[PDB]
């Protein structure tokens, strides 16, 4: 209720990312143009509208391997998967179009909105 | 640390 | 040179608590005598020294049912489980001893520290 | 909202 620990959510995310690094309790591999990325389905559901919609179905929820569209940039996905587990992203001239496209595909509204703003600032 | 949620 | 999303970690935790409420992707039941609590082992590992220590062993990491000491106050546990998933605690005269004892059992050092400070101010 | 990480 009234007492909050201000670093708690960030510490939880840090520890979740450590479990990912160690391959502890990971339950899915995402495949993007023949590159593989291990993850926790709970984190994917909590961060992406696409994964949320897919994994609410019990059948697709049980899948151990999930393929993304073969036109998705794996580095864009890598960037966004690391964002899920850290809250941080490098948004720069050389990657903004791939990140925005990938964030649109994953239904990550706040990243999309930020990308939009950054693109509009450069006309 | 802790703080008031508010 | 990174960009940070200030609400991300709190939003992730909110959505994980939503998944717990809906019993989505929960992989353990924590038993305290006759009371039962469904949870995500990843969240347990990320917040409690006890759960981190036992779940480093693959054998215990695989358990679907975990029993706590039946002398544990189950509302004390419930308070602390909700804290893991929200960052928030109601700490007050009538519950502080039970919460403190439970936090010591669970090896939740920051909660124990804050309980200690609150108790000391009432001496 | 977004901000500089630093
Ligand atoms: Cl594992
Ligand atoms: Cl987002
Ligand atoms: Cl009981
Ligand atoms: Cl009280
Ligand atoms: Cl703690
Ligand atoms: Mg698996
Ligand atoms: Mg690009
Ligand atoms: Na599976």
């Amino acid at each position: 209720s009234q007492i909050q620990f201000t670093r708690h959510a960030s510490d939880v995310l840090l520890n979740l990312n450590r479990l990912r690094s160690r391959d502890i309790l990971t339950d899915v591999v995402i495949v993007v143009s023949r590159e593989q990325f291990r993850a926790h389905k709970t984190v994917l559901m909590a961060c992406s509208g696409l994964f949320y919609s897919i994994f609410t179905d019990q059948l697709k929820r049980n899948l151990s391997v999930i393929n993304l569209d073969p036109e998705i940039n794996p580095e864009g996905f890598n960037i966004l998967l690391d964002f899920m587990y850290t809250s941080r992203l490098n948004l720069r001239e050389g990657n903004i179009m791939a990140v925005m496209a990938t964030a649109m595909y994953l239904q990550m509204e706040h990243v999309v909105d930020t990308c939009r703003k950054f693109i509009k600032a450069s006309e | 640390d802790w703080c008031l949620f508010g």
